[PDB]
RNA sequence: GUACGUGAAAUUGCUGAAAGGGAAGCAUUGGAAAUCAGGUCAGCAUCAGUUUUCGGGGGCGGAAAAAGAAUAAGGGAAGGUGGCUGUUUAUAGCCCUUGUUGUAAUACGUCCACUGGGGACUGAGGACUGCGGCUUGCCAAGGAUGCUGACAUAAUGGU
RNA sequence: CUGCCGAAGUUUCCGGAUAGCAGAAACUCAGAUCAGUUUUAUGAGUAUGUAAAAUGAGAGUUUCUAGUGGGCCAUUUUUGGUAAGCAGAACUGGCGAUGCGGGAUGAACCGAACGUGAGGUUAAGGUGCCGGAAUGUACGCUCAUCAGACGAAAAGGUGUUAGUUCAUCUAGACAGCAGGACGGUGGCCAUGGAAGUCGGAAUCCGCUAAGGAGUGUGUAACAACUCACCUGCCGAAUGAACUAGCCCUGAAAAUGGAUGGCGCUUAAGCGUACUACCCAUACCUCACCGUCUGGGUUAGCUUUGAGAAGCUCAGACGAGUAGGCAGGCGUGGAGGUUUGUGACGAAGCCUUGGGCGUGAGCCUGGGUCGAACAGCCUCUAGU
RNA sequence: GCCAAGCGCGACGUUGCUUCGGCUCUUCCUAUCAUACCGAAGCAGAAUUCGGUAAGCGUUGGACCCACUAAUAGGGAACGUGAGCUGGGACCGUCGUGAGACGGUUAGUCCUACUGAUGAAG
RNA sequence: AUGUAUAAAAAUAGAGGUAGGCUACUCUCCUGUAUCGUAGAAGAUGGGCGAUGGUUGAUGAAACGGAAGUGUUUUAUUGACUUGUCCAUGAAAUUCCAUGAAUCCAUUGCAUACGACUUUA
């Protein structure tokens, strides 16, 4: 029970799946389909920990085609030295401070494929982040949630 | 849980307006996103300054100054009901105003049956002077010998041997 | 908390329902359950109240053999039977082998009078009403609808509570003498420091 | 057992037609 | 044994076993009884994977929390204390501001490539390669081993 | 029997073609093009159309060959309306080909989309009992002799709760007691008569602290009583009009019956806030099956694993009608083969014996039985 | 139309003349004719009228009547009880002006409640 | 089943006492997380010391319990045990979890479709 519309933009944004996270730079195309698709999808801002704990346990890369888990260095090297992203933590760089190859990073990242929240969400999880509710922007609160689905 | 947040705020400085009047409202929410989105509405709604062509320029959680003196706090709200149009005062006495705001949203709901969307608080002020309060419960309260039994005491481990004391 | 094999509640002073969604819970535990002073149960709301909803129940009737019909009962045990089978499965052979498990009765006869009888706090009416609340009692309700042993379970009770009393009395004097020689043996001051 | 002369609860097709009787009222103040 | 090779099912009688309070058949999980095949089943430890539940310690942040306490100024009064309805700390005290004790503490938010326990499920793969750590070797580092038991005249797995 | 792919659900022209959706075959294309998407810019009228960055995905055509050409439901705009219904479009949705959790029960409601499983965690909905899970925490409201748990409407209630406004109040608040409540004047007409109070017009007045051409009872008419207004005793708050919540009313008959039931009343009702908890086929990790996709595999290396139709590594995926494609099971007969089985028991049959396969099916023990039968490779069909 | 608390409408008020159809039967509803009890009215008494509670109990016999009667109340069982019961054609063709008739096919679809009777058995 | 251990009554905007003369006292409540009971080769064998009690088994009883009294006491014995306080032996390799009438046949007719019913024998 998705609008064409909306179902269109979440295959762009690659969250073909619930709970299905991915890493967006955050412009004005961004924004403003962040906000037709907005009751679908909730979205805020990433601390340090919660961009490193992603990649480190659920962080996979799209080698081939193929989902190949980011458990060496050789792995990130082989598909993302052309940048001179050589390892884990350079990737992890380039996704927080968004380098001049975020694309290339984000890319080349599997969406990642996150667990429900431990605890469980809010009692009505269709509404709005403001009026109770979890969909929508939601700032620095994407952090807590993260926390919930590793 | 609220929370009482200062939320300073002006729109984007452009050619006709390169110094733009910096609007704060004094404003409770749970969080500072709740907080930012109602300053937004209430600033949309009086001044007409559209949230893309403004920004957030201060956000702060106040704490009460004197969590542990207790006082009477007035509150003017724009009540909204089956006409969508009314004014209220209502007068709570507590320790903190971030505790009578919860108060003043638990009660309107109680007894009006108003969403947190359509109360908008116009107004919170301290009535220090016990003389202008003008509750009737709340001046029995203000009295000097106030004195009175407990009310709704009420008081696993199923099957009690013997029968409750429900008294002294 | 715990459970004992057979339980004595004195229902006197509790809730219908309350006591029987309790006590419903605890037979399906696997629990035997004796309900003493089924006539002293209280409901919330008024006499007239409750008394027109045993009626509207009357009211239910075929119109092939009444016998067909619902079977109304109009002792107080009986009334407190009827709401713990409604809270049970009683189509179910659980829910019968729960049924069984309960003994509900009018006053407290003999092989009951002689053993502790324990009260339920989550079903006791000054524990759950407001003060100033309506309410009625179940003997009234039963001897006013058909029930036609009030008299006899009043008489029987008084007499079992003088016994009961003259029961207390001596052991209240037993234990007095025990109490009395209890702080002549040195050792419950030589030792008390574990609390005992 | 309840003292009412009527079903407070309705059937299916009663509740329904509430929600048709909602959507004439809707119909009553924007165009009608 | 000519009601004649083999002799299915429907159906019927008999015996045995069991079930049965206004349907029955069926599915799932086990119990009981009967009967079959005939290594099985346990406990712990040290690890790996997933996960849940309790703690401890320490950074950083905000009014560099607010308070508060203790202690110096001044101000005000009360729901007015001692005193004498009215007043201004006395034979109770309270409120406001400032100083100080201060770099106070604490709560909350956040972080630790900080740390100590409890529980559950899983053990795929099958010489050696690889990435690493500690130092030829050793290792929690490309997927479980070790130490014991008990029990086979039964447990397990069935039907 | 299993597996894989998988619609259309209807335009556009005369029941047929074209096209669309789905596949196949054969090509060219990765310094390329696409998109049920969003920005930027241009103009034009918050939208529009045109062009040019973001994000995603390898993107293109040709042939030719299947099936489809309905409907139902709902939102929004709009066209009219009519006692009231509704009627007419457009719009994209949902069903339709689709199970599953919840809503007591359900074609259209809330969640969620499906290989076989173990564990964990959730959605929606829930946590008194039936029923897995708090007879949780905190603040209120509500008492119905037809509560509540889900148009009849305009209103009515000496029902309760908050408020909003306006009034008086130690010059004494209301309320109650003690009184006054007068004089012209029985003001003027009217009639058995009405002297304030049958009635019709006036509605003046002096005195006060205040007394009307009278608030009602009363009277044949007075008188008498009463209040409008004042005075004293008493000592503080009181009144009027509105708003909102909940409660009763604001009709409906014809065996007994429904918040699903039991029941529930500082709820187990209504509103809010806060924690914890319950479980879906959904989400996460893992194992296994299958399919697809990508990589590797011959001087066939003493790792021996070349039925190359084999072996191996990796990832993703799994509903499915019409339709399309593939691989298998079984039966009668034929050619070949198995140094094939068999009176020491073929075939068949029976069996709470065993085993194998996802399955079609196969193998086997025991019994009965008495003369023929099977595996493999191909052929064939009255399969 | 006049007002018209109020929110151009505008309530209450005010002006304006003007096939169906019925026998039996079973129950049930009260929106009650009688019976029982109350309230009001110039209700003296008596007989009434009107209004409440109330469905316990009744609500006939004969042809608009009729007489009895305490009274001869109103309805339901959506095709009341026709499975208790009875009464009061279409197509095609042919001839056809404004008009109507003279045909060939045709086409119908145990079980259990209740009433009593036995009855094994803790 | 694994201690199958616990009997006042009433109130909850009050009770219960103690100590007093229905009235003057003070104390207690604020649940059972209490009280009773609890050492012993499933509980072995003896010896002291100190109670002079406790727990029972088998008899003999008399009083009590009728609401479903099937149990309460008081006991007179007898047989045991006693952990009240101390001692001395024994324990194991089970060497790491598993535990006299009625009926038929007859008779009656107070009854009857048939059974049943009432009789008689």
């Amino acid at each position: 029970n998705i609008p064409p519309k909306a179902r269109k933009i979440m295959q762009l944004l690659r969250l073909l799946q619930i709970n299905n996270g991915i890493f967006v730079k955050f412009n004005k195309a961004i924004k403003e389909m962040l906000q037709v698709v907005e009751p679908y999808v909730t979205y805020g801002i990433p601390n340090h920990k919660t961009v490193r704990e992603l990649i480190y346990k659920r962080g996979f890369g799209k080698v081939n085609k193929q989902r190949i888990p980011l458990s060496d260095n050789a792995i990130i090297e082989a598909a993302l030295g052309k940048y001179s992203i050589l390892s884990v933590e350079d990737l992890i760089h380039e996704i927080y401070t968004v380098g001049p190859n975020f694309k290339q990073a984000a890319n080349f990242l599997w969406p990642f494929k996150l667990s429900s929240p431990l605890g469980g969400w809010r009692e009505r999880k269709f509404k709005h982040f403001i009026e109770g509710g979890d969909a929508g922007k939601r700032d620095e609160h994407i952090n807590g949630l993260v926390q919930k689905m590793l | 849980a609220l929370k009482e947040y200062q939320v300073v705020g002006r729109k984007v400085p452009t050619e006709h307006e390169p110094v733009p009047k910096l609007f704060r409202m004094r404003l409770f929410a749970p969080n500072e996103s709740v907080a930012k989105s109602r300053y937004w509405y209430f600033l949309k709604m009086i001044n007409k300054v559209k949230k893309a062509t403004g920004e957030i320029v201060a956000i702060n959680e106040i704490s009460e100054p004197k969590p542990l003196k207790a006082k009477v706090f007035g509150i003017w709200i724009r009540y909204d009901s089956r006409s969508g149009t009314h004014n209220m005062y209502k007068e709570f006495r507590d320790t903190t105003r971030v505790g009578a705001v919860e108060a003043m949203y638990a009660d309107m709901a109680a007894r009006h049956r108003a969403r947190f969307r359509s109360i908008r608080i116009l107004k919170v002020v301290e009535v220090e002077k016990k003389e202008d309060v003008r509750r009737n419960y709340v001046k029995q309260l203000l009295n000097p010998h106030l004195k009175f039994p407990l009310p709704h005491r009420r008081t696993k481990k199923v099957f009690a041997p013997h029968r409750p004391s429900t008294f002294y | 908390s715990e459970f004992q094999k057979v339980v004595v509640i004195d229902a006197k002073g509790h809730l219908l329902g309350r006591l029987a969604s309790v006590v419903a819970k605890q037979l399906l535990g696997g629990q035997k359950v004796v309900v003493v002073r089924c006539e002293e149960l209280n409901i919330s709301g008024h006499f007239f109240r409750n008394k027109l909803k045993y009626l509207a129940y009357l009211r239910k009737a075929c119109r092939y053999n009444p016998s067909r019909g619902a079977f109304h009962f109009r002792a107080p045990s009986r009334i407190f039977q009827k709401a713990v089978r409604g809270m049970l499965p009683h189509k179910t052979a659980r829910g019968q082998a729960a049924l069984e498990h309960l003994q509900a009765v009018e006053g407290i006869p003999p092989p009951f009078d002689k053993q502790k009888r324990v009260v339920v706090p989550a079903a006791l009416r000054v524990l759950r009403l407001k003060p100033g609340r309506k309410y009625c009692t179940v003997g009234r309700l039963s001897s006013e609808v058909g029930w036609k042993y009030n008299d006899i379970v009043a008489k029987l009770e008084e007499r079992r509570k003088v016994k009961s009393a003259a029961f207390y009395q001596a052991k209240l004097a037993k234990q007095k003498k025990i109490a009395s020689a209890k702080e002549a043996s040195p050792v419950n001051q030589k030792l008390s420091q574990f609390g005992y | 057992v309840s003292l009412k002369k009527k079903s407070k609860r309705r059937t299916t097709r009663l509740r329904s037609r509430i929600e048709k009787k909602a959507a004439e009222s809707k119909r009553k103040q924007k165009r009608a």
